[PDB]
């Protein structure tokens, strides 16, 4: 089946209108060797066959909703409210607002999603959002390498491995060098910051889940010369002393934990927040509040004379769009729980981690890998490989024990909860971990 | 006038209350690690959240309310069924047992050899974001490839036509690589003679789109091919223009080893206002070890990701890609066929092609005319700014093509209507673009009139820029 | 939870300036017995934990998609585009259109509703809709009855026996006599129409799946001088000769069929199409095209005096609402397929319904009791009981053999196949019925 | 201007396609049933299907858009949760084995339950639809009682209140009963004095709501029961205005024998431009045997649908009643809780009151004024008509209340905000309100302006009506 308007007498009509003799025709100037090639592709089907067949490939999955499974998505609950909202046809089908005056809807909202993430970071300016976490630090550090002049890297293992792995690659894209602090005790401890480094990266919680008090970090990074960049869960910047608030220069993260669907690790959306003296490297677009012809008030893309500042020398960065509509979901959930609800949905989040905690510790075998205090998610150290754990709990109806790659210690597997856990569920998990082992 | 959300909320109010019994922080966190001073967010009910953003929406248009001939976009319909789709595998976890996953494994393993079939490559990755990020992607991989024979440090350019968009160039600079721009013809394809001129073993790649940014097919695209392959130059395809010969013909056949692809452009992706999107990268054989990780294998036992690729470039975002994205793409390519993406591909074709004349008809010129494709470059008659003419049709509720681009033609007007707008709706829009060069020029220079808001002062917006409410 | 705006402060305010002390103070005056009653019911629950109840509940169901149960409910494919389009909120939670200036889009949708149940029935005019067919039905046997000013109804058996059923406490309310022609050999006999009757109703198809001839109805009721009032289902008018065709002067029947969601029989909407002379008795809202002040098509309720003419004397109505939303999917369903679309959907349903009741003719002791020709439902006679057989079906994940009540006749049980049902499944649930016979 | 969707139509056009192997109507059924002539239905594309309603929905307004006062009718808003809710029970077929439905039964049951518990019912059917659906229900469950006890030829008087609903006398007339008013006291309450002298062994019941229809709770309603029991009269309650005194009383406790409720009001389920909704009817004890079948009751078995009840007016519609709505309105309870719905009651009727001030404070008079509950009723000052200021409202971007209802009220304005509206909210609507009144004659009599609309010809849409596109 097809989505075309055409029938049979208006493409006559239009063929003879722009001198073509049939559909064929209209490519009889293409090279006839290569044309209509025989493409194997299975025939076509009605959009309820198409449904049948999703839906029989989502029975074979085993949905994790509620699951425990931590290291950067969660399952958190996806309000209806947001979704149904972010589902209307005028954002979900129009594109970059580059006409404002018929796109004030779209402007302002990432107006508003601006300052929402520059108030999670306790800085004073943001874009309109990244295409994920990963790709927001990587595009974070170059900003700094850029502003500072510098090509070298200082990053925190604690760090999500795969930010370390995103970012190692944009690094290694533009002639930068990238050292990586290892962890020792779930911490980072204080380095020893050179002039030739740019950028130093730690990551708050941990990617073990502990937290990291980045204050001498920054003051490492100043005396050197160099910028600070902090990763941080949105989320837990709900009830968390904010990276601004210690004085970094630059925060980034992933969206994901404010009510987006994890949808197999695809829905994402980074934010980038920094100072406004260094809004000529930012990256990204950049929506301004301004004024119509007769006083109205307006919002509109801005200052793209950026494009130069980014380009002109090392470190270049090319961010040819965002991820608007996730974004967009991310303002109407901060937007929707508002300080008190966001603090709220941490803390709870919080407490049925370190309940969970304790439960699991009794089981075993079991020892704590994690060092206090940490937040919502942990490390455990298990007396059994964690990949086998994983399938043996998914093979009990349980979705855990996310393993932790083994660069950061043997038998490591990650749990994590969320305001949807509850005593009860907890219990349950313990349980099947215990006969697990 | 429209209230800012900020503007909405009340000291104390609260929306959604997701918590029962809220705990006290002091007793989960640490003096020390605690928040300070709150965040200044909105503080406002559901009703309140609803009333803005519904508001909002009537403050903004998309496919789904206006003709949108956005040049190299591809604004077509976003079938609602893929909305449908999508939330059926909205609650799976990235690192949960691959093996209680095997749904969506198979539907990224379908939909990658779909895409191969289309394109000719012999390996895919379904992992980069939208925009340049899966250019990017493919230029590593070609940097990769170049790096690994041994000819690293010589092959240092990259070749780019003078009609490519500057996002081209970017990635390429931005990977290290020197550009150098080659004229196109009288006929605003690839000019042979600069193009022999200019090759040699120094050039690491050529990057095109074809048809290219004029809406031209290069119809000696295989001798380019030739020319690049006896001087052992990869050949890239920038996809953003694919939707014109899916089913006639694939990049592969015509030289290229290297395929940047847009899900969110001739696919059916929603553009959501800028993103999210999906950029995958198919790539013939010899550069297929080069893929980023991890790429999505079938094996007797199972689908799996498959991680052990030693020349692999790396990463280059988190997880696997834009999984929604892919199942919409997939419900889309299953939903049509072969013979229903050959048949969008002619009329998105047929649709520029008879626009085009439309629009010819009503004064405007066109620079570069072969047979059109399924975009085309207009110009407005000597006197007019495309910019002037992009407002007034705001005031006639359309929406402008693509402004301002491709640059070898001023005060161009790239104008693309896809495969799923009416006849009727072509007519009416030729006949906006004709009633406005009836216009006074001082009501065209002062338009819009009834959009939500007039022309805005961009100046101010970028000597006093305001970027956030609390600026 | 709750959706309440107001913070203590707002409330404090506000009961200062109405003069009341507190909240509870705001009741004051109600007499001190009745004040704060003990109501039990669960506790609180945020929304994430309402959801998950909801689900708990669902799971507890065997879901009914490409059931073979039929009778006035069919699982039709309910296509997302209309779903998507019935879900914008301005439709979802706008209030009957007084106010037309701002209700241009319910009441356009309305008046391109009324003209699609008219062209549906071969009718000149359709009000905004009923409930549901059965209530649709006793509206307009009422309306014949006001028009001839008789009170005798002849009822043939084959009209569904809840829509009956609903007619007959309709009948029983106005004190009007309902006389009940049973059916022989599945189909209605021509009975002899005498002056004391005021309408005559039969449904094509019949309950039992079986095709009329509605043409010599007509005429039997025009001889009489009673009106001729025909019970169909509107999928089928897309391929079968219309009431309209057969010289019905009103036609009614039930839309779930038109891409509706089953809904535990819940979602429906009756339409109601008749003659434009009888305008003057039509029950419920009426839209009608006009124009403003300046001269801009509009659309606004209308002839509101009909309620006048309805309660002047006998068999007065007082149908105040109607069911908007859902005949607006029932309107979307129609402009989405058209007359082509709507056509192929009833063919193919037809199809696979005959290819089934020829499979399940060869089971032994299934016997054939509709008879030819029949329309997408039949009824067969089966060698055991039919709730005992729908019981072993389900138990074996099949939704089949829909009870027919005893007064049609012994041990029969209702099939019924629609456009997404393919050979293989017709097979397998023959099998699944071989198997418990 | 906005076209039709007919107008929209070409000859051929399909949107969607739903089977891809058509059989031929001919080898299916006999030429005598076959359509002769198609019906003209549309035939347009998806997506301008998709262009057509969402731009429809852009002219209109709603909740989720707009503040809608509207007395008697609750427009609180629809939490978008219970869309998801409702979804949630989409495929379940009314016939299927009750055996694989106890989750849709349950949830049935459970409701039944909050509701018998909420308005001090013994028994309940969720059967009856919106509108007077449960009303008439309602009263044919009266004269049923009556009839089963000798009493049908003598009780024949239902009597109402001269401030009712036109429906409550307009339902107990077509049940075939004569309808008697009652004047109320000056106080706008019921005239005890008036009624003692209406009761006795000729009348069958007296409806009323409580708040009655001028917003004022019925203060000697404990006397107005005991007086209705001596003499064998059953208690009516129209549940209409229930919303303002949830969980604060039970209407059972009141003395009400049968309590008509709406979910689609009080409960939070969508207004939907009119309907669907539903209107369950609670009942005492004495009048149980008499509601319409099928019951939802619970065994040790599970749940199951009982159709066992010899004294049974019948069924008054199709299936079980509006389960989506149920599902709803289950949700809103199993949300709010009792203290939920309290608080609810106790927001709406201070937002009642609150706002009643504000407006007093321009001119609005308003004749009965006690202390107001849910809703109240003024009157513009002397000299304006409550039509121009309702058509003001709506150039201003605002809804109007009900107007001219109840008619003992000249220029009626029944104002009703509901709790779910913000204390800014109600300002900003008697601002406006206000403001009217400052505007010239001219003006108010020829508003809305801007309006997608404006004023209506509704002359000739009465004397020539054109009731379909084929007129």
């Amino acid at each position: 089946m097809d989505y075309t308007p055409h029938t049979e007498e208006e493409i006559r009509e239009m063929l003879r209108r722009v001198g073509a003799a049939s559909l064929e025709d209209l490519f009889a100037h293409l090279p006839k060797e290569i044309l209509s090639p025989p493409i194997d592709l299975p025939e076509p089907l009605p959009e309820w066959k198409v449904l049948e067949e999703l839906r029989r490939l989502a029975a074979q999955n085993l949905p994790a909703h509620k699951a425990f499974l931590g290291g950067g998505v969660r399952s958190h609950h996806v309000p209806p409210v947001v979704q149904a909202l972010a589902a209307r046809g005028e954002f979900l089908t129009a594109y970059t607002p580059y006409q404002p005056e018929v796109s004030q809807g779209v402007l302002q909202a990432t107006f508003e999603y601006q300052t929402m993430i520059a108030e999670l970071a306790g800085l004073e300016i943001a874009n309109a959002s990244m295409y994920d976490g990963a790709t927001a630090l990587a595009e974070g550090v170059l900003l700094a390498l850029r502003e500072t002049g510098r090509m070298g890297v200082l990053v925190s293992q604690g760090v999500h491995p795969e930010y370390r792995a995103v970012l190692r690659a944009y690094l290694e894209a533009v002639g930068a060098k990238l050292l990586t602090l290892p962890l020792e005790g779930g911490r980072t401890p204080l380095p020893e910051v050179g002039e030739e480094v740019g950028a130093v990266v730690v990551q708050n919680p941990n990617f073990l889940g502990a937290l990291e008090d980045l204050g001498p970090f920054a003051e490492a990074a100043h005396g050197a010369g160099a910028l600070f960049v902090a990763v941080a869960d949105p989320l837990s910047l709900g009830v968390l002393k904010p990276p601004g608030a210690y004085g970094a220069d630059i925060a980034v993260g992933d969206g994901q934990s404010l009510g987006l669907p994890m949808g197999f690790g695809g829905p994402h959306f980074g934010f980038l927040a920094t100072k406004k003296a260094f809004v000529r490297q930012l990256p990204g677009r950049l929506v301004s509040e301004t004024v119509d012809v007769e006083g109205r008030r307006g919002f509109i893309l801005t200052l793209q004379a950026r494009e130069q500042y980014i380009r002109r020398a090392k470190a270049k960065s090319n961010i040819t769009t965002n991820a608007q509509l996730t974004a967009l979901m991310g303002a109407m959930y901060l937007a929707a729980l508002g300080p008190e609800g966001l603090r709220e949905v941490a803390l709870k989040s919080v407490e049925m981690a370190h309940k969970l905690h304790a439960l699991l510790l009794e089981v075993p075998g079991v020892r704590p890998f994690t060092p206090k205090p940490f937040f919502n998610e942990f490390a455990l150290a298990l007396p059994k490989d964690p990949e086998a754990v994983r399938r043996a709990l998914a093979e009990r109806g349980f979705h855990g024990a996310t393993p932790v790659p083994r660069e950061y210690g043997e038998n490591l597997a990650l749990f994590a909860a969320t305001e949807l856990h509850e005593e009860e569920d907890l219990l349950a998990l313990r349980e099947a971990l215990k006969e697990v082992l | 006038s429209f209230p800012l959300i900020f503007e909405r909320s009340r000291k104390g109010r609260r929306g959604l209350k997701l918590v029962k019994a809220v705990p006290k922080a002091e007793d989960l966190i640490p003096k020390e690690h605690l928040r300070e001073v709150p965040p200044r967010l909105p503080e406002v009910d559901e009703l309140t959240l609803v009333r803005h953003y519904t508001g909002l929406s009537r403050r903004q248009v998309g496919v789904d309310t206006t003709f949108y001939p956005l040049g190299s976009c591809t604004m077509k319909y976003n079938p609602k069924l893929h909305e449908e789709a999508a939330r059926l595998f909205a609650d799976l976890h990235p690192y949960q047992d691959p093996r209680t996953a095997q749904g969506a494994l198979r539907l990224m393993w379908e939909l990658g050899e779909y895409l191969k079939a289309l394109t000719g490559m012999d390996a895919i990755t379904l992992e980069p974001a939208a925009g340049a990020h899966g250019e990017l992607t493919g230029i590593l991989i070609i940097r990769a490839y170049h790096e690994d024979r041994g000819e690293g440090r010589t092959r240092r350019v990259v070749l780019v036509p003078d009609s490519a968009h500057g996002s081209n160039p970017a990635t390429a600079s931005m990977a290290g690589y020197q550009v150098r721009e080659i004229p196109s013809g009288p006929e605003g394809e690839v000019d042979l003679e600069a193009l022999k001129r200019e090759l040699g073993p120094h050039v690491a790649a050529l990057m095109l789109t074809n048809p290219n940014t004029l809406g031209l097919f290069e119809r000696r695209i295989l001798e380019i091919s030739r020319l690049c392959k006896e001087a052992g130059v990869q050949l890239y395809y920038d996809g953003a223009n694919l939707n014109a010969i899916m089913g006639w013909a694939r990049p592969g056949d015509m030289g290229f080893d290297v395929v940047h692809l847009n899900l969110h452009k001739t696919f059916t992706v929603p553009h959501g206002g800028g993103g999210p999107g999906s950029g995958p990268v198919g790539v013939k054989a010899h550069l297929a070890p080069y893929l980023p990780v991890p790429l999505v294998e079938r094996g007797e036992e199972g689908f799996y990701l498959d991680f052990d690729r030693p020349k692999s470039i790396g990463r280059v975002r988190s997880f696997y890609g834009n999984f929604l994205a892919l199942v919409r793409a997939w419900a889309y390519i299953r939903t049509l066929g072969l013979e229903g993406l050959k048949k969008a591909a002619a009329l998105a074709v047929l649709n520029a092609r008879y626009l085009k004349e439309l629009l010819k008809e009503k004064g405007y010129r066109v620079p570069y005319d072969g047979p059109s494709m399924h975009e085309f470059v207009a110009q407005p008659p000597e006197g007019f700014r495309a910019l002037d003419l992009a407002k007034g049709l705001l005031e006639l509720g359309f929406h402008p093509p693509t402004v301002y681009f491709p640059l070898i033609v001023k005060e161009a007007l790239m104008v693309e209507p896809t495969e799923t707008e009416a006849k009727e709706t072509l007519e009416a829009f030729a006949e906006a673009m004709g009633a406005l060069l009836k216009k006074p020029k001082e009501w065209l220079e002062n338009a819009p009139y009834s959009t939500p808001v007039r022309r805005l002062d961009e100046l101010r917006a970028n000597k006093h820029p305001k970027l956030t409410y609390f600026d």
